[PDB]
RNA sequence: GCCACAGAG
């Protein structure tokens, strides 16, 4: 499929995607940032504990 | 007379900087020109910068 | 299809068969306080929309628009305003420039800022003493509760050219205004020490207040207090002391098994109120920290004035600094007897597509005269017609055009003026926290020339661009004099065989 | 990166460009500005809370005596004012 | 000559048009004579805070002159200076200072004299040039106040601090100089500021005498304006219901209507605010001029209740023959 | 936070007409227009004085550090 | 410039002065120098003064000439209209010098009913006060929007609205003032024709005359705009609808033989270009034409029409986009994209080229603006944006090539360009050998 | 014991017999001057009557006054005020006698 | 005497220089400094 | 004739490549209304050639 | 990744309001005029564009 | 009494 | 301990009324949603990617290389796939794998 | 003094 979309991109330059699209950009909160950092800092006391 | 004044008037008086004052008379307005690309021949056909 | 989170969205109507499913009925229910907005979710009346989705679908805009093709219907235009320019009053009549100017600008506005903000401490703030709220507003302000905590002050404006000090968008301001309490706004900044005790167990003390042999206060200590910490109230000058600190001599830690019981004195290493205008302590607080040591904050204030340099906006960009401060008997008025409070140049308007200006003028006008607080929200709002015979119905011009008097020669002006209240903010950047000057100041170690910024008493840089601009007047002893000279002039020694 | 002698000699905040083409200076002084009409157009206002620390080194003649003489009288606390004097001998 | 026109987008004939040069015949040359025959003053109406009066054939630059002096030059009392003893309130000491500044005191200032700024601060002040005032309020709650709260006057025995609360402290001579006509605001019910149980306001304010120029709480008229008398020529009469489109271009006291032929009149052209309307509508239009007049004068004076306005008007134009007469004596410098 | 003494441009005395303001609106329940015409304002200044006005003071006095909480 | 102490804590400066700095009194922060050696004092006065330099290097233009409100001031009193008696003529002759100068009086322009002064006359007196200045200028200029005359067997002195104005002696025969005359752009102004005749010392005294004149006169006579000045009659709001109905029609009809596939095709390019180009000129053209009609109907006293004519700040176009339709909303030099698939915004038909669909703004900003064309109001004004603020930082950095490329350069006392190390660029600069600044 | 610095006669603007003068006045501002302006151009002797504020940051006053003929601007200057004087006079008395009226 | 506040209890109590810094009778940790009482004044223009 | 400025040096010569450079650079600035004086733009072409 | 976290600036409460809501970029520094930055139609009632 | 005009109070729910 | 948000479900002020809000010194108008660590009052500000788990197709218009990117995001590690036209023929480029 | 953002023309 992504050689698929390669060609048609190939084929014709109206088939080119935005970079900028908001349907292409994705938004990360909060919430989510602070799990990412808790994840890697309850690791590293996990393997100081043991 | 009022002539010959304005022209006598009017060399280049000797000593001045007159690279400075092009360099800075040819900067200018590349920071003031606004448009790029102009249609010459044909309209759209040929393009020019 | 798309499962993932982290998509934008945003809640429509859906519409078919040519009929929006949210009947009157159902307005209704939510007026009457029940049916929330969850529950239309629930009956399936409104749906969240991405980006993606809208690509295959159909949104009207207004109830006039629709078609049988349609799909879904835009709950409100105004959704496409932000939060922060949803203070703007009519801006769909404005340019777009001034709607991104008054985003960037607005953030920067002089207010009061929450219900507690007297007994807050943070390091700067601005609080304007009279607060007013905006005459022509919009649905936003009374969404995000904008005029319940304003920022700024409504003046009645002529746009008249008063004088040349009203040139280039600069402002007008009135004498018997200011003085009146117009744009008086006070200022709190924050000092915080804290008290370390050091491994030797050391620590600083506060006590100390300097007596001269006269038996008084020292003008250093003026305000210094019983303790050691600046009495509320009292007056602070540039160069006194409102923390009386004391840091132990032995800087460095060194543990000492020794006894050194006493004999432990401390060097003076205070605080110094080095501001160049008065200043007033209003709040000296006390704590322990989490180490349980010792911090003291203090809250000095001061009331400053509006006068020349002060920038002030009118909600449609158009900002300027005040050029110059008449008298009231200077300023024009009309058959009432009104003076304006700030006069504004009319050479703001061609350049600048600023219509929304004049009709927040209008509906101001309208509304005052009126007694109501009139809408101006973005795509629709209350239109200009209206407005136009409530000005008529008191008695006045359809355009706000009221002939005025000219307070400087007694005579009529020969064209009519624009006349009626704006809501205009004053910013933060203010004159007296920029002037500058450096004379013969402090050096850095490592290059001998002036350091930068205010904050250590530098100077101004001249830089490549000025140093060719100087070079392109054939000045060649004031080019020696601005950068050898009076910058990082140096005494060398050179033998002059070796070179070196 | 570790500032090296390569790194302390290019750049915008280098020396070529930073320290030595142009550089700091004293005497300066930095304002908002604001319209006055009244003034000839060579004339520039300075306030009078800038002008009292901005000085010109003004050096005595016998030309220039009684006004000095006056200005230094007058001290660093009232406009018409000097700030600073040296002599010959120091 | 002297009919200032309307028109709908300008102003005609506003410059003075009386002086020797203006034309060959050389007429309205000054003489005391013919300002004494000529010049009017009607009073409409006298009250104790507003007068409303009326000048007849007098210069433009005369009554502006008399309007500025009222604003500015004409003395009156306000705090000037505040001592604060223990200013415990949420209100900042300088708003406090500043609300005490501008409230107007109901002294006549006749009975003062000016303050010489250049003198010590130790005498600067004397009983003969200083007025003394003083407030102490305290806010304590009330224990038998009702439950339901929801006025804070109930609930707090003196939650406001009015104006009237502001006490006149004589000192020396000035307690037998006031003592038949006390000292008091001018307006009792200025609230000045707000208190909570737990919370003290003592203070101790001086008022001196200065002019308006310096300071806004100097000014003693609240409003000193004027406006030209307008006047409506119907240069054609009109008819029928046309007769009430033209009366609705007016407000209500302005335009009647006849009923012996039913076609339209002026009524009294004093009550009409130039809302310029008639010039819109193309169908009244080339049939009426409005214009006003330009050496009629309408003055409205309303004072902050410091003194009777006609007492302004008197004290404006004594001050404008004093200052004429100082620039008379004095002698030009060579 | 608290209604002005004077008017920033005419020059009344505004501060009377606040609580006078606030109890004909509360009792009779009119229009704040005619509320504004009877306290005998008609210069519209001192109309945006007390039309525009809000009552923060009565905000701030909640939070004060004096009294018992 | 020479300094003057006044208290009010902000640098001001006149604003004749202003044009060069690019200055703008909206927070704008500029910096003060103070040099120290005598030697430095006299080079500054002597060669960097603003006296000595009201010439920019650039075309030999002047720069430093009337700015704003000041061009305003220059057209109220020289408009056609405006008669002044004699104590206002006196006192606008004393309000502009202070009551410094000996200023004669010229005979009346009117004498049998009352005596009058044209407002001309004014200027020309500010020119040359008195026998004891010897400014005596000659010159003939164009206004900034000019208008032949009735036939071409008249010259152009006669020509309607006055756009030619020609001074004789010191009086200003015909011509009203604008900023052709009076400001910065053009080789034949007045102050111009001072400074090159006479001097720059008569030429500093000439603008503070005229700047304190235009500083204090318009507070006697306001100018102000309202809505009323921008708000159109009743012919244009029907006029304008009928144009847009004949231009929407053309376009649909076009834009549905586009779709049937029989569009004619240039030599040079393919469909989609033929259709944006035909699309474009016929929106440009009815823009220009409707401005056209909304401009000649406006009637004189409307001041922003005041404003485009006397050149102080502002355009027809500029008016034109108040009052009339906004016109084509150029993006990137093309109609706006396709951020969706083959649409703009989700609220249009699919596969649509309608020039409403594709950025047509037809509310004039009077009546308001719809969701679509503020949206694409937008975007032009965030493009604008961006291309100001990018092309600084390549622009400058050409500028300081230029200048480390070209500051070696000088002049040397034998009308040779030579470098640092004496090698010959040109023999005689410029062919001719003569300063471009003079 | 005569207020000398109030008003000045300015010497490098004036003429030499005394057609044409310019007087400084200090401690006053328009006022004033629009008062002494309107009642010196009601004298048939004066070309040109006009005043002028160089500064409003500074308290001045420059009047400036031409007389072509056999009258001085010192005099024009003296009548002018007397007429301003007796005209402010007219005014009191008129007011005061239509005041106690009513 | 009496020279400082506690933030919510609002009791008047003194700190003597050998006492931690708390109140008499709530937890809290916060006190201010009580409205001095020396003749402070002000220019009302 | 070339636009160009290497092109008309490499056919030509650099007498011509700056008559091409001050050609190009005149119909740039003329094109965009800034009207540069062009005895600056003919101490730009020698000084680059 | 770096700058996470900004001080919320107190200077009036539509500050508070508006440095609250905010998106940061994924590129640091751009020069292309119309790329990254450029106000696309699809941000129609999704981010605003003012 | 109740319209599709004032279908924007869906916004403040 | 976690520093937590204001307004939160953890927090002392949710659904607080305006009596409770006073007692607290709390502003009613508080946006909240900021975290107050060491005095400061910081905030966290939503950040704006590149859409993982999906396709993105990029092109050039001078240089005529068109591609297709794809972010590959695991809960562990995070990656990056490149579909690139090179002369005319299509080759896949990784930035673990040296060459197409 | 080194980094990070926030802004002003
Ligand atoms: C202030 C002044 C004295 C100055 C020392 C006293 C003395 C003379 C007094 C006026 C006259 O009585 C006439 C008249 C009477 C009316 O009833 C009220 C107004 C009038 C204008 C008075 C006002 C005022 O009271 C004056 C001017
Ligand atoms: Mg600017
Ligand atoms: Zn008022
Ligand atoms: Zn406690």
């Amino acid at each position: 499929m992504m050689t698929r979309r390669v060609v048609m991109a190939m084929y014709n330059p109206k088939m080119i995607d935005d970079r900028d699209y908001v349907g292409n950009k994705r938004l990360e909160l909060a919430g989510q940032l602070i799990s990412l950092l808790f994840e890697d800092l309850f690791k590293k006391f996990n393997n100081d504990f043991k | 007379e009022i002539a010959l004044f304005k022209y006598r008037k009017a060399r280049l008086e000797p000593g001045t900087a007159i690279g400075a004052i092009g360099a800075q008379s040819i900067g200018e307005p590349g920071t003031q020109m606004t448009l790029k690309t102009f249609h010459f021949a044909g309209v759209a056909s040929m393009n020019v910068t | 299809i798309a499962t993932d989170g982290g998509r934008i969205c945003r809640p429509l109507i859906i519409v078919s068969d040519g009929q929006s499913r949210v009947k009157d009925i159902h307005l209704r229910k939510l007026l009457d306080g029940e049916l929330d907005f969850d529950d239309f979710l629930k009956l399936g009346l409104v749906e969240y929309l991405d980006v993606n989705e809208e690509n295959d679908s159909y949104i009207a805009l207004y109830e006039k628009d629709i078609v049988p093709s349609m799909t879904h219907l835009e709950i409100e235009p105004f959704t496409i305003l932000g939060a922060v320019a949803g203070l703007i009053p009519y801006p769909h009549h404005n340019q777009s420039p001034r709607n991104t100017y008054q985003c960037a600008m607005g953030k920067q506005a002089i207010g009061a800022i929450a219900y507690n903000q007297f007994k807050r401490i943070d390091t700067l703030l601005y609080l304007m003493t009279y607060p007013q709220q905006p005459m022509v507003k919009t649905k936003t302000i009374e969404l995000i509760d904008y005029d319940k905590l304003p920022a700024g002050q409504n003046a009645t404006v002529a746009v008249m050219s008063y004088s040349g000090y009203d040139i280039e968008d600069a402002l007008v301001l009135n004498k018997s205004s200011i003085d009146r309490g117009f744009g008086r706004c006070e200022t709190r900044r924050k000092t915080t020490t804290v008290l370390k005790r050091y491994a030797n167990h050391t620590q600083d003390i506060i006590g100390g207040m300097r007596v001269d042999e006269n038996g008084d206060p020292i003008w250093q200590h003026q305000s210094l207090g019983p303790d050691g910490l600046g009495e509320v109230g009292m007056k602070v000058q540039s160069g006194q002391i409102y923390i009386n600190k004391s840091v132990p001599t032995n800087s460095a830690d060194a543990p000492n098994p020794n006894n050194v019981n006493v004999q432990t004195q401390y060097r003076e290493a205070p605080v110094i109120y080095r501001g160049p205008e008065p200043s007033h302590i209003d709040q000296v607080m006390m704590s322990v920290s989490d180490n349980d040591q010792a911090l003291i904050k203090v809250l000095l204030r001061q009331n400053r004035r509006p006068e020349l340099g002060d920038k002030f906006s009118s909600r449609h960009g158009q900002k300027g600094v005040c050029g110059i401060i008449v008298k009231q008997e200077d300023m024009p008025f009309n058959d009432q007897g009104i003076v304006p409070d700030i006069i504004m140049n009319p050479h703001g308007f061609p350049s600048r597509m600023t219509v929304g200006k004049m009709i927040e003028l209008i509906s101001g006008k309208a509304g005052v005269l009126n007694g109501t607080l009139e809408y101006g929200t973005c795509f629709g709002g209350s239109k200009l017609e209206d407005m136009s015979k409530i000005l008529v119905d008191q008695g006045f011009n359809y355009s706000g055009k009221d002939m005025l008097y000219s307070g400087i020669t007694g005579e009529c002006l020969q064209a009519y003026i624009f006349f009626g209240p704006i809501y205009y903010q004053k910013l933060k950047h203010m004159v007296l926290d920029k002037m500058h000057a450096r004379a013969r100041g402090p050096r850095a170690v490592l290059t001998r020339q002036p350091t930068e910024g205010r904050s250590r008493d530098g100077g101004l840089r001249l830089g490549e661009m000025e140093r060719d601009c100087v070079i392109a007047y054939g000045a060649s002893q004031l080019l020696l004099e601005r950068l050898m000279i009076s910058s990082d002039a140096f005494e060398v020694d050179v033998c002059d065989k070796c070179g070196l | 990166p570790i500032r090296g002698f390569c790194q302390r000699l290019k750049g915008k905040q280098g020396r070529f460009r930073g320290n030595l083409s142009g550089k700091r200076v004293d005497f300066s002084g930095r304002t908002v500005i604001s319209p006055d009409p009244n003034l000839s157009i060579d004339e520039v206002a300075v306030p009078d809370r800038v002008a009292k620390v901005l000085t010109y080194p003004e050096k005595v003649t016998r030309y220039n005596r009684h006004k000095l003489q006056e200005l230094i009288v007058n001290g660093p606390n009232v406009h018409p004012g000097a700030n600073y004097l040296l002599k010959r001998n120091e | 000559s002297n009919i200032v026109g309307i028109e709908y987008n300008r102003v005609t004939n506003t410059t003075s048009t009386d002086f020797p040069g203006f034309s060959k015949d050389a007429e309205n040359e000054w003489n005391v004579e013919k300002f004494k025959k000529d010049f009017e003053v009607n009073i409409s109406s006298l009250d104790a805070r507003e007068a409303n009066f009326d000048l007849i054939n007098i210069d433009t630059s005369i009554a502006n002159a008399f309007r500025r002096i009222m604003i500015s030059e004409v003395p009156s009392v306000a705090a000037e200076y505040v001592y604060f003893f223990n200013n415990t309130s949420v209100i900042q000491d300088e708003v406090l200072a500043h609300r005490i500044g501008l409230v107007p005191l109901k002294v006549d200032p006749d009975m003062l004299t000016w303050v010489d700024s250049n003198l010590p601060d130790d005498e600067k002040f004397t009983d003969e040039n200083t007025i003394v005032l003083s407030l102490n309020v305290k806010c304590t709650r009330n224990p038998d106040a009702p439950k339901g709260s929801t006025d804070p006057k109930e609930l707090y025995n003196n939650a406001h601090v009015y104006a009237r609360d502001l006490k006149f402290e004589p000192q020396g001579r000035q307690s037998t100089t006031f003592a038949d006509c006390p000292v008091v605001p001018a307006d009792p019910d200025i609230l000045l500021a707000k208190l909570r149980p737990g919370q003290e306001i003592s203070l101790k304010a001086h008022c001196i005498l200065g002019i308006g120029g310096d300071h806004a709480k100097f000014s003693p008229v609240s409003t000193a304006s004027y406006r030209l008398l307008p006047q409506i020529n119907i240069l054609q009469p009109i008819k029928g219901e046309s007769a009430r489109r033209f009366q609705k271009c007016f407000p209500p006291g302005v335009i009647g209507i006849d009923e012996g032929s039913d076609e339209a009149y002026v009524k009294d052209a004093r009550k009409d605010t130039v809302s310029r309307e008639v010039l819109r509508y193309e169908e009244f239009a080339d049939k009426v001029k409005l214009g006003r007049v330009r050496n009629h004068f309408i003055f409205n004076v309303e004072s902050a209740g410091a003194m009777t306005p006609e007492e302004i008007f008197f004290k404006s134009v004594r001050i404008l023959k004093n200052k004429a007469e100082y620039l008379k004596n004095c002698p030009i410098t060579q | 936070m608290i209604v002005p003494v004077r008017c920033f441009s005419c020059g009344k005395v505004v501060g009377d007409k606040w609580e006078s303001y606030l109890n004909l609106l509360q009792e009779d329940e009119l229009d704040e227009g005619t509320a504004l015409s009877r306290l005998g304002l008609k210069r519209y200044c001192c109309r945006r004085m007390i039309l525009t006005h809000v009552d923060l003071i009565e905000k701030f006095l909640r939070y004060n550090p004096l009294e018992k909480r | 410039h020479y300094a003057k102490i006044r208290p009010w804590r902000t640098f001001r400066l006149n604003e004749c002065v202003c044009t060069p700095y690019n200055a703008d009194f909206d927070g704008d922060e500029m910096n003060l120098h103070v040099p120290q050696t005598e030697e430095a004092r006299a080079e500054a006065i002597n060669l960097m003064g603003v006296k000595n330099n009201l010439l920019t290097p650039k075309s030999g233009e002047p720069i430093i000439a009337a700015t704003q409100d000041f061009i305003t001031g220059s057209y109220l009193i020289s408009h056609k209209d405006s008669f002044y008696d004699r104590a206002t003529l006196t006192q606008l002759l004393s309000m502009m010098s202070d009551g410094i100068e000996h200023f004669d009086i010229p005979p009346p322009a009117i004498m049998k009913p009352y005596y009058l002064w044209t407002g001309k006359q004014v200027f020309s007196l500010l020119i040359k006060p008195n026998h004891n200045s010897p400014v005596v200028i000659n010159l003939d200029a164009k206004n900034k929007v000019f208008v032949p005359p009735k036939s071409k067997s008249l010259p152009n002195e006669m020509s309607q609205n006055d756009g030619f104005v020609i001074i004789r002696g010191s009086q200003i025969l015909s011509g009203v003032m604008d900023k052709s005359v009076l400001g910065d752009g053009k080789k034949h102004s007045v102050f111009y024709t001072i400074l090159r005749d006479y001097g720059p010392q008569e030429a500093a005294n000439a603008m503070n005359r005229m700047a304190k004149l235009c500083a204090r006169f318009l507070g006697n006579r306001g100018f102000s705009i309202g809505i009323n000045d921008v708000t159109p009659a009743d012919d244009l709001k029907q006029k304008k609808e009928e144009l847009v109905e004949i231009a929407y029609h053309k376009c649909d009809e076009l834009i549905t033989l586009f779709n049937k596939g029989e569009l004619e095709t240039q030599p040079g390019c393919n469909e989609e270009q033929t259709l944006e180009a035909k699309i474009g000129g016929l929106l440009s053209k009815v823009r220009e034409e409707v401005g056209d009609v909304c401009i000649n109907e406006l009637d004189n006293w409307n001041a922003p029409l005041i404003m485009a004519t006397c050149g102080s700040k502002g355009s027809t176009l500029n008016v034109s986009q108040m009052v009339a339709v906004v016109g084509q909303q150029i993006i990137s030099g093309n109609r706006v994209p396709d951020g969706f698939q083959d649409r703009s915004l989700p609220h249009f038909p699919k596969n649509s080229k309608t020039p409403q669909s594709k950025g047509f703004v037809r509310n004039s900003f009077f009546s308001g603006l719809s969701p679509p064309e503020f949206l694409f109001h937008a975007i032009s004004g965030r493009e604008g944006l961006v291309d100001t603020a990018v092309k600084t930082a390549e622009t400058g950095y050409m500028s300081r090539r230029l200048m480390k490329s070209l500051e070696d350069l000088s002049c040397q006392y034998d009308n040779t360009v030579r470098t640092s190390a004496n090698g010959i660029v040109q023999f005689t600069y410029g062919g001719d050998g003569l300063d471009p600044l003079e | 014991e005569p207020d000398r610095e109030k008003i000045k006669l300015l010497t490098q603007a004036t003429s030499e017999d005394g057609t044409s003068a310019s007087f400084q006045i200090v401690e006053e501002d328009h006022t004033l001057g629009n008062a002494l302006r309107y009642v010196i151009m009601k004298n048939p002797d004066v070309e040109f009557c006009g005043y002028s504020i160089p500064h409003p940051s500074e308290n001045l006053l420059n009047i400036r006054i031409q007389t072509y003929g056999e009258t001085t601007a010192v005099d024009a200057l003296q009548k002018g005020l007397k007429d301003l004087m007796d005209l402010c006079d007219v005014v009191e008395s008129k007011f005061t006698e239509k005041i106690k009226s009513m | 005497t009496l020279k400082y506040i506690c933030a919510e209890c609002s009791s008047k109590l003194s700190l003597s220089r050998t006492d931690a810094v708390r109140c008499k009778d709530c937890g809290h940790r916060i006190l201010l400094k009580a409205r001095t009482k020396r003749l402070v004044q002000f220019e009302a223009r | 004739t070339t636009n160009h400025v290497l092109e008309v040096f490499s056919v030509l010569g650099i007498e011509a490549a700056r008559y091409s450079i001050i050609r190009e650079i005149n119909y740039t600035m003329s094109n965009h209304g800034m009207s540069v004086d062009p005895r600056h733009i003919q101490l730009l072409g020698d000084v680059m050639t | 990744r770096a700058g996470v976290t900004h001080v919320l600036s107190r200077l009036s409460y539509i500050s508070a309001l508006g440095m609250m809501t905010r998106i940061s970029s994924q590129f640091e520094k751009s020069r292309k005029v119309s790329g990254p930055r450029a106000l696309q139609p699809s941000q129609f009632g999704m981010l605003c564009t003012a | 009494i109740n319209t599709a005009q004032d279908k924007w109070h869906l916004l403040p729910a | 301990r976690m520093p937590i948000m204001l307004r939160s479900n953890k927090c002392i002020l949710y659904d607080a009324d305006e009596s409770k809000m006073a007692k607290l010194n709390e502003c009613p108008l508080d946006p909240g949603g900021y975290f107050i660590v060491n005095g400061t009052e910081k905030v966290i500000l939503v950040q704006e990617q590149l859409s993982k788990n999906r396709i993105i197709v990029e092109a050039d218009e001078k240089k005529g290389i068109v591609q297709a990117s794809v972010t590959s995001s695991t809960h562990e590690r995070k990656s990056k796939t490149y579909v690139i036209t090179k002369n005319g023929k299509i080759y896949l480029k990784h930035n673990s794998i040296a060459e197409e």
